[PDB]
Order: C-alpha cells, then structure tokens, then sequence
C-alpha cells in the first residue's frame, strides 16, 4: 500500500 | 471481532493516579494487534497515549512518557493504564482501543476528572407548573434521568459547572391527556449510589 | 509531532448529499491514515485504514483516497446513521496523532422554540435558594438568544444556559435557562419573565408566571 506494494506489521499494527 | 471495556474510578485528585483497566473478550490480546489508550479532552481533542503489543513490548507519546505506564494481565486478558502525577489538565474521556488494521476497536469510554473538589451527592427538585426536573449541586461528573421507566422517548441538557459543582435538568413532552396520568423522573447517580428519587 | 488538518469543522447537509471530508498533514504520510467515526452516545469506531481501506461491516457508501500529505473521506448518499463527528489519524510517525474532527449535522427547515416557564421548588426554598428554570425546546436553527427579566428588569447574572445535541428524532435543538437566586432575593419580587429570540418569530416568545 502507499508508494508501493508493500505492506508491514510492527508491534501488530499493520502500516504502508 | 473484539470487545473492549474500560473500567476504573471517575475521580483522581491532583498529584496521584489515575488507573484504568480494560477487559477484552472476544479474543487474546497475545494473538495479534496493538493494545491502546486514547483520550479525548472536554473540548473534543483526542491524543494516543500509547500502546502495549501482543509481545508485551510497550510504546508511549513523548509528551507523557516519565508519567505513564501500560501494563497487562494474559490471564485475565486486560490490560491496565496507569497516569502518574495528574493535573486538572488530564481530565479527560479514556478509551481503551485496537490498533491492527487501523483502529476498528473501541471500548465505550469512561470519563475521569482530575480535581481537588470533594465528591458530593445531587439535590433534585421537581420541574412542575412540558415538563422537567432539575438536578444540582453534585460531583463529579455522573448522572442519568429516566423518565416513566424508560417509556418517555425527551431532553437530557449537559451539565455546567456553578460553584465548582455540576448543575443539569431534564424535559419530557406529554399530550395534555396527562400530566391525568402520572409523571415520574427517576434520577440515578453512580458516584453516589444515591439514586435520588423525586417525584412530583 | 505530526500535525493534522481536518476539513470543514462543521457540515449542515441532508440525507442523499454526498460530502467530503479532508485532511492535511504537514509532512508525507505514505497513505498511513486511518478515518473514525463517533455517534451521539460517544461511541467510537474505526471505518477505514491506509487511506482507503474499508473496516469490517463498513458499508460502501465511505469511500477513501489519497497520497502524500493529502487525503480524503468520502460518504455518498448519507443516511441518517452518518450524522456523526469523525476523525483522520496517522500512525506514519509516533507519537499518533489526530485532525480536529468534522461533525455532520442534519439540515431542516426553520423552527420555533417552544418556551416552558417553571417555579422553584418548595423543597429549594426550604434550603435557601430559588431556581427559576425555562425550557426552549424544538427549535432550528441553533442559534437562540433567552432573556430573563425579575419585575420587568433584564437580569444577566445568574443564569445557566445548556444546549442539547441535534435531536435524534425530528433534527432539532433544545436549550434549558436556570436563573438562580437566594430565597431571600426571590421573596422580593413578584414577576418572572422568560423571553426567546428567535430568527423565526419577529416578537419574541415571552413565557412568565406572577408569584400571586
């Protein structure tokens, strides 16, 4: 998501 | 989904603490997720206050990291706001809430007020010649007028503050085939445990 | 801190409008946003996610876009759960952080108050004081001026004035007055006089009862 394709998790919370 | 709710006391005086829980049903708070509080100040502001993970690794606002602390209990499945060294400043309604995708749990709230003031029981009187019931002199903030039982469906107007205590009234709007039929308010304040009755 | 700039502050649509709701933060949030919603009864509830993202049981009405600083809450033909105050918020850079709020309110036709005149109670007077109250119920739009005169003079001190929130029920607004005196000072007069200005009614509504 965002910019790109990539989407993350930290601390359980998913961010672009 | 998630349900999350906040309990806790509704009065801390100045230079204590103010601690919250929030018990979660529905699903561990060790499987997934971030576990926060956010407030939201008297005039609609909201601040995040932090968080603590499903791993247990905690992350807190700047602004109030050396006061504050976000523990949990897995056996239990809650997890628990602490706020050290309050001011009247942090009066505020706390929310206890899931950060996953986005913020999609929240807890119903409780409001805390911070303040040196006594706590002090409401003294209704009766609204007659429309009509209403007005209730003051109480604190803190906690009340809730039910008119009929919950049959009347009516006006509730938010509390002011006069004399460093809460003053607020109700109104109720019946077809003049009645009040002829009776008319009933009754007032609750949890802080007391009083529910004032009152009562033409 | 990440500062957010929700736009408009206030909305007085009808049902069926579709409305837009803004934000701006003040640095590049690579669609790091989520949008919220709180009802009449406080409750709040997450309804997108990185920007366009629909929470669970989320109806296609919210739609979201965006990038950068510059992003957007959609809700096409709004139904009368819409009417609420919501929220953006970033969670790009900590600490998370949040637009001022936009709340929703129902447009209506114009609408006189209905003015309601009470006594203070027996029961007051016995512990000294004496509240005059006056209910202005019903009324739109919100914006409602309430005089208190004690044998026809105006009386500005003392009075308590609250408003409700938009009524769930018919759109509308209620105001409560409280004019709080001693009961020493009650006793020396005989007329009670509530007045509602109004943008509707040219006279004012004038409600009051003599202590005879």
């Amino acid at each position: 998501c965002g910019a790109d394709s990539y989407e993350m998790e930290e601390d359980g919370v998913r961010k672009c | 989904d998630v349900q999350l709710q906040e309990s806790g006391p509704s009065l801390v005086k100045p230079s204590q603490s103010l601690s919250l829980t929030c018990t979660v049903t529905g699903y561990s708070i060790t499987s997934d997720f971030a576990w926060n509080w956010i407030r939201q100040f008297p005039g609609n502001k909201l601040e995040w206050m932090g968080y603590i993970s499903y791993s247990g690794n905690t992350r807190y606002n700047p602004s109030l990291k050396s006061r504050i602390s976000i523990t949990r209990d897995t056996s239990s499945n809650q997890f628990f706001l602490q706020l050290n060294s309050v001011t009247i400043e942090d009066t505020a309604t706390y929310y206890c809430v899931t950060a996953g995708r986005g913020f999609p749990y929240w807890g119903q709230g409780t409001l805390v007020t911070v303040s040196a003031a006594k706590t002090t029981p409401p003294s209704v009187y009766p609204l007659a010649p429309t009509l209403g019931c007005l209730v003051k002199g109480y604190f803190p903030e906690s009340v809730t007028v039910t008119a009929n039982s919950g049959s009347l469906s009516v006006h509730t107007f938010p509390a002011l503050l006069q004399s460093d205590l809460y003053t607020m009234s109700s109104s109720v709007t019946v077809p003049s085939s009645t009040w002829s039929e009776t008319v009933t308010c009754s007032v609750a304040h949890p802080a007391s445990s009083t529910t004032v009755d009152k009562k033409a | 801190d990440i500062l957010m700039t929700q736009s408009p502050s206030s909305m007085s649509v009808s049902l069926g409008d579709t409305v837009s709701i803004t934000c701006h933060s003040s640095q590049d949030i690579n669609s790091n946003i989520g949008w919220l919603q709180q009802k009449p009864g406080k409750s709040f509830k997450g309804l997108i996610y990185h920007g366009t993202n629909l929470d669970d049981e989320v109806p296609s009405r919210f739609s979201g876009s965006g990038s950068g600083a510059d992003y957007s809450l959609t809700i096409s033909s709004l139904e009368s759960e819409d009417f609420a105050d919501y929220y953006c918020v970033q969670y790009a850079q900590f600490p998370w952080t949040f637009g001022g709020g936009t709340k929703l309110e129902i447009k209506r036709a114009d609408a006189a108050p209905t003015v309601s005149i009470f006594p203070p109670s027996s029961e007051q007077l016995t512990s000294g004081g004496a509240s005059v109250v006056c209910f202005l119920n019903n009324f739109y739009p919100k914006d409602i001026n309430v005089k208190w005169k004690i044998d026809g003079s105006e009386r500005q001190n003392g009075v308590l004035n609250s408003w409700t929130d938009q009524d769930s029920k018919d759109s509308t607004y209620s105001m409560s007055s409280t004019l709080t005196l001693t009961k020493d000072e009650y006793e020396r007069h005989n007329s009670y006089t509530c007045e509602a200005t109004h943008k509707t009614s040219t006279s004012p509504i004038v409600k009051s009862f003599n202590r005879n």
